């Protein structure tokens, strides 16, 4: 998982030396920015389930065509995975927040994405539908302080910059 | 037999984009050949080589 | 905070019409079943305690683990408190009753209660349990079939009636499941 | 959120349960409209003062929450299921607090003046609390008399009514808020204090006049409950409503860009693969374009002359 | 919505009591006033357009400095928001009359109304000129019987009274 | 004791079916523009003359369903399956769940009067069991045709 | 609450700087434009219904849907709630044309209202329209351009004026937008 | 490009040989299946206008929601570049269908189609509905007698399964 201790831990170990002083900084940055983005992933384990239900409902308030046909949204049972992936997504997001770096999202949910999405005729539309629903849905000065809410963005850019 | 008895589309309550009418062949001179076989007018488009068959036994 | 008035006053406002023969036709009936509905309400406003301490202690024989140590009427002042919600659950229902229009009880209480009661610890089933009990026993008193009172009325249909009951008791156990 | 919305109203619905006695409402307390002016400017004075109060800034919230939160302890002796609703739920205390404070009847307005130096020490811890609101030059927009122009002499008029409505209490009641205010401003003293309690003493009327705490965070939680009412619209009505393009900014993907050709070359090759030609199409659009709309009121009537020119 | 139903259950709501003998009187009486409330209001919804025209031919036959610059209905336009509103006026009072309080036609039409006139330099007094004459021109007998033509007067009696 | 109250709005709703099945699919074809378009379900004459006389019949076996006055009449083989019908010929399903609640909204108008250019004179009376009835058969078919 | 001195004051603050030359010499510059601000502020005030009523009656001309039944301008009471908020809008932006400073509109008003209409289902985009005609109604004013009033100042140069006056009023569309 | 003769020529090259009796009978395999599959080819050639125009407008006779925003097909030029690659695609099955393998198909049509459909809010589910349109519209015992018919088949299969 890419983060900074393992970055620089792999980077020193390619190198073949101890671990200098250059790495130490990159840990001390760890260190430093380390509490705000941990306040973000607070926050998201707090209201969660909110994000589940708005996210899907402004990803089916997009895309109603979904649940006409057979296609991807047949029955209430793929709404359940609809929501279900969201979810994923989410806790992926709380895991790569409470990491720091991409590492546990790039690993567990963006690698091989695509074989499966375009495999399973998996719009990657509605997904972003729902992602630029939840950054439309940032209370920053109320809820997530000013730099914790500036994580959750550039964790959640990520995911839709993996996607699209 | 497909008709509708009781039956009105007012295709002026449409939005002004979305009524479209489209011409087979948009010529004088090949809607109707100086004799009377015709595949766009009159009964005589009856008489076309092919659709002989059907495909609604499907069901 | 809208009757059967105000919901055709509102629908017309909605449609921006005036109120015209049908609409009125439909409240003329209301009009005509009146004095059933008087009585209706009589009935279930003269056997409140009656309805509240036989709904809420045949909650607690149904299932006892409330009463149990650890539970949500296991205190003296949670019984109290339990007592105390069934029995302005009846009232908001029979203002419901009165105004033939579910409008009253969708603003008093059926808006905000399930996460209150989340908030609270308050268990729904056990909830919309005693509501059940109360719509039971409620049209049994709206039919005169109770079982140890029989008061004199004369005799007609009001099966519609109860049916609207019924609607009331199931708009609240349904509220709060 | 919406838990401590819900309790701060119901408890509000038992603290003006009070005085409206059984049925008659004692217009004593429950008139609140003076004239039929003042009864259309209570409205008005009340999305005022509320909407104000979310204009308080963020450090006010949490005095305020440290102020009620003391007095609702305050409020329930021992009771800890009580204290426990005063830590768990903000805005029922606040409602529980001024709800108290409501069904004492405790406030100052509903005093009548007998004596005149009642209402000179009334006046001094009035100009205490004017100072606490207005901090340096600088007037606090807490005050919040107009909202437009001439809605404060509403105001005015509603203030002077409303002193002529503690006159005609039954001195039953009247002797009450006596009592009852004392044993309040001994509640929350802070403290113990032989001079607060015998000026308290010596004038009920100062018994009545503490402002224990404020509304802010209260009204912070809440935010619109009080001007919506019931109409919380659910996320896909409000993706689907009238501020689609403003509720979800971001939701477009790929928006399309038309260039600025020039007329002159075409650049390329092009097709319109199209039912219509877009000449053609324009044409129709711009023909059907918008119907004169014909008026009910105009319409010919019975006979007609038609009009000249 | 003011009623004779909805203030005995905000009261009864308001002692926190069930409604006693007394809020069934009340709506007792309701259920005796309605069929001439209704009356008026089958009448009323019947001949909507005349009463209007009448209405407002005869407010501009009183003023006719409506009509003048630039000061108010000197346009077609203008002329059409007069009948509208009138429209709508006959409309409140038709709502009102069907619930039997003077609520809809209150928080509906009243509140408010006499700060937008001022602010649109709009004269109340032309109102009361129309229905002043919709008032002193409907017959008791003729039309309706005389009960649904008190409460019409009534309704209406409301709306000037309410307005200056 | 409905007989000719049922009869009656049975014969409201019979004697309406023209203004209701045009009224209803017009405003199916107004509400998306791509039916309309070439190379739409319902661009061919054919395929519009087959999508009126489906509202035709749909109506028809609804009015059939209200004088039995049990739904069994309603339901059977012709009807079951209809989905895999306009599955198989690749008919918009949408797009009919749309015009059947729209069919229903007129239906109930008509039933009781409320719609505003009709003003058959029957004397009053309660029907709103009846119009629960209509409403329930519309959104029977209404929940097979998705 | 913040003019243009609490701006060069606070930001010296940040800086922990004294005030110095330039700041001061800029601050001069506002002093010397000052009478012009003065007699700006006059030519706003003296046409504030002037402003609301044909911005507001302009608004539903542009778009007559707000009119129409179900829409947020139908109501009589929803039209004077309308024409009040134009008018404290309208009085906000006066502030920021006297105080030079923009930090009095965030306090006041700029907080909060986005939520707000969101919260009540006012339509956000002609709040923009009806901001965006007091803003070219305002500055055709301040260019004393009026065509039905023409009053008489001595001639001067105001456009940088009139570019902060729509700076604020583009502040407050951009805010509900 | 992947035919008959490149692959096995490609193949006796990799070998380091003369070219043997194997590659011989597969040639003599080519110039059997020849006849059948040119047909296809004229054929197509014959009326490729006809399979744009139902190919793309059965396209949007199944997706509406295209037309509705601004996402891939906001303007009627979008809606030419629609029915322009449609007429790529079948111009590659020409060129397929000529060659025999899948090769001018497979390096001009597939090869790299992925990154520029997902960076592109494009998706490829109204390509197979265009595709499945035209294998619906299969007339063999009256245009394309049988084989001729069996081979567009084969190849236009190819292309669903390559998008899918
Ligand atoms: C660890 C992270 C992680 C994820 C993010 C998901 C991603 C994911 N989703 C599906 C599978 C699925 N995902 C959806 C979801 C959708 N329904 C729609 O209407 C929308 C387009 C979309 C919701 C927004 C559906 C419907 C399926 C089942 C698809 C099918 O079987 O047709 C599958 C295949 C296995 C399965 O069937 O569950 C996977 C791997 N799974 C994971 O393990
Ligand atoms: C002010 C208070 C007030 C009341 C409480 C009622 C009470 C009341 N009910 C009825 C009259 C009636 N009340 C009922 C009601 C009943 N139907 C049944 O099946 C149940 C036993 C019962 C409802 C629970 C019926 C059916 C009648 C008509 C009886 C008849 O005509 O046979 C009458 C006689 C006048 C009439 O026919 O309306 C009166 C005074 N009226 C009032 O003015
Ligand atoms: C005109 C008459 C008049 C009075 C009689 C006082 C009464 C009074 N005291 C306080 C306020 C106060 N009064 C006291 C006094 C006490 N400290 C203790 O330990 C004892 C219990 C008690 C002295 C015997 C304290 C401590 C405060 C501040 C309380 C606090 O902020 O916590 C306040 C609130 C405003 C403030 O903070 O000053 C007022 C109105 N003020 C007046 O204008
Ligand atoms: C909904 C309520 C409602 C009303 C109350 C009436 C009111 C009313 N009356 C008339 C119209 C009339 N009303 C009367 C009545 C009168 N004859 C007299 O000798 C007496 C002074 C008076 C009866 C007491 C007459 C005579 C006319 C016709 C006047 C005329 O044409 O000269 C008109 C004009 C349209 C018409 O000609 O019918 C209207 C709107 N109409 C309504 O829709
Ligand atoms: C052969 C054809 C044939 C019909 C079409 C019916 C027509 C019909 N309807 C009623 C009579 C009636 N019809 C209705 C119907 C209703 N009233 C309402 O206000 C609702 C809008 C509507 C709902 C369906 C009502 C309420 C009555 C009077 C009550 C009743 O007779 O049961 C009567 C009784 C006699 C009369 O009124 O003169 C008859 C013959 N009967 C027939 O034999
Ligand atoms: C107490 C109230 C009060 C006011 C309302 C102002 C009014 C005022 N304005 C100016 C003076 C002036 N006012 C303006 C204003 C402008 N000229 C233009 O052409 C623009 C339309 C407009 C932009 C705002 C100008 C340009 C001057 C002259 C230049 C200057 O004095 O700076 C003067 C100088 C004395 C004089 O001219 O006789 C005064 C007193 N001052 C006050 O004390
Ligand atoms: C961890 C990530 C995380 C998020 C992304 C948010 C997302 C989020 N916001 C709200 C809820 C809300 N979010 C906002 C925010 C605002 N609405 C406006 O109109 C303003 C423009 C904007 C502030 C800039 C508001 C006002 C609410 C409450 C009402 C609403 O839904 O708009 C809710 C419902 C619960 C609640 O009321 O708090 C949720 C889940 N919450 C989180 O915990
Ligand atoms: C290059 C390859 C190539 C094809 C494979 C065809 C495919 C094709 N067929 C038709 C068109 C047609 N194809 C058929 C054929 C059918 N009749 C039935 O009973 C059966 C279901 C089916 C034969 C098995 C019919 C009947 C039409 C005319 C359809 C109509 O006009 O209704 C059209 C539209 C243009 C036209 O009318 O000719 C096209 C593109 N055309 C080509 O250019
Ligand atoms: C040699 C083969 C070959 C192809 C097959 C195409 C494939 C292709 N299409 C586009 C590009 C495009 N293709 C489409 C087509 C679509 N419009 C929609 O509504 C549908 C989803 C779809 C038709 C079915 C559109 C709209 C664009 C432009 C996308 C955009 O700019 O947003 C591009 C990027 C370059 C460009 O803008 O033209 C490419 C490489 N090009 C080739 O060279
Ligand atoms: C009682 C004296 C007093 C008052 C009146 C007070 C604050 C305060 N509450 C006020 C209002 C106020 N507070 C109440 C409280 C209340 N409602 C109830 O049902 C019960 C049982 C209540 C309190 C006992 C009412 C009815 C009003 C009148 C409505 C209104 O006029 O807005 C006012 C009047 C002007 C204003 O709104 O600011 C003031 C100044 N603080 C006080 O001590
Ligand atoms: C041992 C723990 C225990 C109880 C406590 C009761 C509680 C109880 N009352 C019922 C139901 C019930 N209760 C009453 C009210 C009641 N009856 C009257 O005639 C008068 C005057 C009453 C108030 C004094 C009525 C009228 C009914 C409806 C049945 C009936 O006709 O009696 C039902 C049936 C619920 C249902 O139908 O789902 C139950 C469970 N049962 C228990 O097992
Ligand atoms: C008897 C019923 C009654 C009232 C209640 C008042 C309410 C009131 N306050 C006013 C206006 C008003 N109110 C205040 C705020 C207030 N003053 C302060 O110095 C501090 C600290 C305040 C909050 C504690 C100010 C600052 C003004 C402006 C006038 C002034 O300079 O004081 C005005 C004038 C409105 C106008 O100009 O149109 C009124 C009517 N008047 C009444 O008749
Ligand atoms: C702009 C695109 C457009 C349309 C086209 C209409 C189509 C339409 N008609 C309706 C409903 C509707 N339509 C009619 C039939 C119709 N009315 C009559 O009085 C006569 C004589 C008719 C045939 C000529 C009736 C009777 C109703 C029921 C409502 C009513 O009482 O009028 C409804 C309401 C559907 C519902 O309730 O769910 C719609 C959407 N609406 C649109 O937005
Ligand atoms: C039919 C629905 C309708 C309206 C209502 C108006 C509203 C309106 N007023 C404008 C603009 C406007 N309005 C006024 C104010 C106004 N003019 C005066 O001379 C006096 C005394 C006034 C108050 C009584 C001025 C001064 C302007 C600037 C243009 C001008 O020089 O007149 C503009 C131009 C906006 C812009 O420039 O972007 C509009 C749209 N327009 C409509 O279509």
């Amino acid at each position: 998982m890419k983060s900074v201790i393992t970055t620089t831990i792999s980077a020193a170990d390619a190198a073949g030396r101890f671990p200098s002083s250059s790495d130490l900084e990159s840990i001390q940055g760890n260190i430093q920015r380390a509490s705000a983005r941990l306040e973000a992933a607070e926050k998201l384990s707090g209201n969660h389930e909110a994000v589940v239900k708005e996210a899907g409902d402004a990803c089916f308030a997009k895309y109603s065509y979904l649940k006409n046909s057979g296609e991807a949204g047949d029955s209430q049972e793929k709404i359940n995975k609809c929501y279900r992936d969201v979810d994923h997504y989410m806790r992926l997001i709380n895991y790569s927040l409470v990491v720091g770096g991409t590492g546990p999202l790039d690993e567990w949910g963006i690698a091989g994405s695509r074989e499966v999405y375009r495999t399973l005729n998996l719009p990657g539309s509605a997904y972003i539908a729902s992602f630029t629903f939840t950054r439309d849905r940032l209370c920053v000065p109320r809820d997530m302080s000013s730099q914790a809410g500036v994580e959750f963005v550039a964790a959640l850019d990520y995911v839709i910059n993996s996607l699209s | 037999i497909a008709n509708p008895d009781v039956s009105s589309v007012d295709y002026q309550l449409m939005p002004p984009g979305s009524v479209i009418v489209q011409p087979d062949e948009v010529s004088a001179a090949k809607m109707l050949p100086v004799s009377g076989m015709s595949k766009h007018i009159g009964k005589t488009k009856r008489l076309v080589e092919g659709d002989g068959l059907s495909d609604y036994s499907r069901l | 905070m809208l009757d059967a008035f105000s919901r055709v006053v509102v629908n017309s406002d909605s449609k921006a019409a005036y109120v015209g023969g049908s609409d009125l036709q439909s409240l003329k009936t209301f009009i005509s079943d009146g004095n059933k509905r008087l009585d209706a309400v009589n009935c279930i406003v003269s056997n409140a305690s009656c309805i509240v301490s036989d709904a809420i202690s045949g909650m607690i024989c149904e299932n006892p683990g409330l009463i149990a140590p650890g539970g949500n009427c296991y205190t003296n002042r949670r019984m109290a408190a339990c007592l105390r919600d069934g029995e302005i659950i009846l009232r908001y229902v029979s203002y419901a009753l009165l105004a033939g229009d579910s409008s009253v009880l969708d603003d008093r209480c059926l808006n905000g209660l399930k996460e209150t009661y989340i908030a609270l610890g308050v268990p729904t089933a056990s909830t919309s349990r005693a509501v059940s009990i109360m719509k039971a026993a409620s049209t049994a008193f709206i039919m005169n079939t109770a079982s140890g009172r029989k008061i004199e009325i004369a005799a007609g249909d009001c099966q519609a009636l109860q049916s609207e009951a019924a609607a009331y008791f199931d708009k609240v156990g349904s509220a709060v499941d | 959120s919406a838990a401590d919305k819900y309790m701060a109203r119901t408890v509000t619905r038992t603290a003006k349960s009070a005085a409206a006695g059984f049925g008659v409402y004692t217009p004593q307390c429950t008139e609140a409209s003076g004239g039929a002016n003042t009864a259309e400017a209570t409205r008005l004075a009340v999305l005022a003062a509320d909407f104000r109060l979310r204009q308080a800034p963020l450090g006010a919230r949490f005095a305020d929450l440290y102020e009620t939160r003391r007095a609702a302890v305050i409020q329930a002796c021992n009771s800890s299921a009580e204290e426990g609703y005063a830590t768990s739920f903000p805005s029922r205390a606040a409602a529980s607090v001024a709800g108290r404070a409501e069904g004492l009847r405790a406030c100052s307005r509903y005093f009548p003046q007998k004596p005149p130096v009642e209402e000179y020490m009334a006046a001094c811890v009035d100009r205490q609390y004017k100072q606490m609101r207005v901090h340096g030059g600088v007037y606090s927009t807490l005050c919040a008399d107009g909202r437009s122009a001439g809605d404060a002499d509403t105001a005015r008029i509603a203030a002077l009514g409303a002193r002529f409505r503690a006159q005609h209490l039954s001195k039953s009641q009247q002797t009450q808020m006596r009592y009852n205010a004392m044993s309040e401003a001994r509640m929350l003293a802070r403290g113990l204090c032989t001079y607060e309690e015998a000026q308290f003493n010596a004038y009920p009327k100062m018994a009545g006049m503490m402002r224990y705490g404020t509304g802010v965070y209260a009204a912070s939680v809440r935010g619109p409950e009080l001007v919506v009412g019931n109409k919380s619209m659910t996320v896909a009505e409000q993706v689907n409503g009238v501020n689609a393009e403003s509720y979800w900014p971001s939701s477009k993907v790929r928006p399309a860009v038309a260039r600025g050709t020039s007329p002159w070359m075409g650049l390329g090759v092009v097709k319109s693969y199209a039912a219509m030609s877009e000449a053609a199409m324009a044409y129709g659009i711009e023909q059907q374009s918008k119907p004169y709309v014909p008026q009910k009121y105009e319409g010919w009537s019975s006979g007609w002359k038609p009009k000249s020119s």
